[PDB]
C-alpha cells in the first residue's frame, strides 16, 4: 500500500479550477518534499512541481502547488482539454529509507 | 568548530534500522552549547 | 583606583591575539620579572568589565519595572 | 540525451531476467541512474540505483538480495540482474537518471519502459 493516502479519483469543468490533495504521515511529508508527475500510458512522464514550490523549466504557467503541515495540495487554474491525464505525489520516508508513491489519480473534464 | 575562540557544538539524535552505513537521508542539524573558551585546540582523542 | 593603603616581590609581570592566555616557562633569560616595589611606581587596581552584546538571548537586565 | 532500453522480454518462472538501459556519454560522472517499476493497477515503486563514478549501489530493503546493479564504464551501459523469478515478479520497469547534487532525489527524465510479461 502506498504510504502517501490520495482520492483515487476526481473531476473538473473546463474553464474553472481543481485541487487533488495528497495526505501523508509526519514521517515523510514532515519531513521531506513532494514531487509531481504527469503520465499518458505508452509514454514517458513528466515533472509539474518540484521541491514543493519551484516550477520546472517546461510547464506553462498554471500548474500550482502549495504544503500544509502533513498535506500538500496541487492547484490547476484556467484548466484546458489537454491537462487530461494522471496525476501522481511522491515524497521520501526516512523511516523506510526509501522512496515512497502515491496510488494517482484519474482527472475527468466535461 | 573553533572561531575565534568560541567552542561551538552542533547535534542530532534520530533513530535507524541499518548497520551496514549511514541513511541517505537529510537532516539538519541545531545548536546546542557555545563556550567562549578560547584555547588553541590542535589535537584530540575519545574515550570509551 | 589607588591601592597605597593595602599594597604599599610577589607580583610578577613578563604579539598575541585579542584576550588570549600565555601562562609559560622557558640571552640566558627567564620570561618572568619582579616588580620593585619599595608616587609614579605606586600600584594600582584595574578591573576592566568587558560587555557581551547580542551574543545569546539576553539573560541580566536592570531594575526597570515591567508594565501590562 | 536519451535513454534506450531493451525490448520487451518474456520468460518461465524461478530463473533470471538481464535488463539494460543505454544511455549518452556524458551522462555519466555527476549523474545517478534509478530503478523504477510499475505493476498493473499499482504505483510506481522503486528498487535502487548505482553511481558510475564511485560504483557504489543501493537496494531496496524488501529486495532481500534479490536484485543486483552493474555497469561498465567503457561501453557506457548499466545492467539490471533479477533472480528467482515467480509469478507476482510481472512488472514493467523502467530506467531513470538523477542529478547528484541535491539533497532529496527528484526523478526527471524518464525512459519509454520495457514490459516483461511471465506466463
Ligand atoms: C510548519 O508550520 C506550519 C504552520 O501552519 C505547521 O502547520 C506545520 O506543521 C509546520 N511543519 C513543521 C515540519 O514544522
Ligand atoms: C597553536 O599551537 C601551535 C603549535 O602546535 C602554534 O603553532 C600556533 O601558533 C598556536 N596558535 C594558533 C594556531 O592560533
Amino acid at each position: 500500500q502506498s504510504v502517501l493516502t490520495q482520492p483515487p479519483s476526481a473531476s473538473g469543468t473546463p474553464g474553472q479550477r481543481v485541487t487533488i490533495s495528497c495526505s501523508g504521515s509526519s514521517s515523510n511529508i514532515g519531513s521531506n518534499t513532494v514531487n509531481w508527475y504527469q503520465h499518458l500510458p505508452g509514454t514517458a512522464p513528466k515533472l509539474l512541481m518540484s521541491s514543493d514550490d519551484q516550477r520546472p523549466s517546461g510547464v506553462p504557467a498554471r500548474f500550482s502547488g502549495s504544503k500544509s503541515g502533513t498535506s500538500a495540495s496541487l492547484a490547476i487554474s484556467g484548466l484546458r482539454s489537454e491537462d487530461e491525464a494522471d496525476y501522481y505525489c511522491a515524497s521520501w520516508d526516512d523511516r523506510l529509507n526509501g522512496v515512497v508513491f502515491g496510488g494517482g489519480t484519474k482527472l475527468t473534464v466535461l | 568548530k573553533n572561531i575565534d575562540g568560541y567552542f561551538k557544538i552542533y547535534s542530532k539524535h534520530t533513530p535507524i534500522n541499518l548497520v551496514r552505513d549511514l541513511p541517505q537521508g537529510f537532516s539538519a542539524l541545531e545548536p546546542l552549547v557555545d563556550l567562549p573558551i578560547g584555547i588553541n585546540i590542535t589535537r584530540f582523542q575519545t574515550l570509551l | 583606583w589607588n591601592s597605597n593603603n593595602l599594597d604599599s616581590y610577589n607580583y610578577l609581570y613578563r604579539n598575541l591575539k585579542p584576550f588570549e592566555r600565555d601562562i609559560s616557562t622557558e640571552n640566558c633569560y627567564f620570561p618572568l620579572q619582579s616588580y620593585g616595589f619599595q608616587v609614579g611606581y605606586q600600584p594600582y587596581r584595574v578591573v576592566v568589565l568587558s560587555f557581551e552584546l547580542l551574543h545569546a538571548p539576553a539573560t541580566v537586565c536592570g531594575p526597570k519595572k515591567s508594565t501590562n | 540525451v536519451q535513454l534506450v532500453q531493451s525490448g520487451a522480454e518474456v520468460k518461465k518462472p524461478g530463473s533470471s531476467v538481464k535488463v539494460s538501459c543505454k544511455t549518452s556519454g556524458g551522462t555519466f560522472n555527476s549523474f545517478a541512474i534509478n530503478w523504477v517499476r510499475q505493476a498493473p493497477g499499482q504505483g510506481p515503486e522503486w528498487m535502487g540505483r548505482v553511481i558510475p563514478v564511485l560504483e557504489i549501489a543501493n537496494y531496496a530493503q524488501k529486495f532481500q538480495g534479490r536484485i543486483t546493479i552493474t555497469a561498465d564504464k567503457s561501453t557506457s551501459t548499466a545492467y539490471m540482474e533479477l533472480s528467482s523469478l515467480t509469478s507476482e515478479d510481472t512488472a514493467i520497469y523502467y530506467c531513470a537518471r538523477h542529478h547528484i547534487a541535491v539533497a532529496q532525489p527528484y526523478f526527471d527524465y524518464w525512459g519509454q519502459g520495457t514490459l516483461v510479461t511471465v506466463s
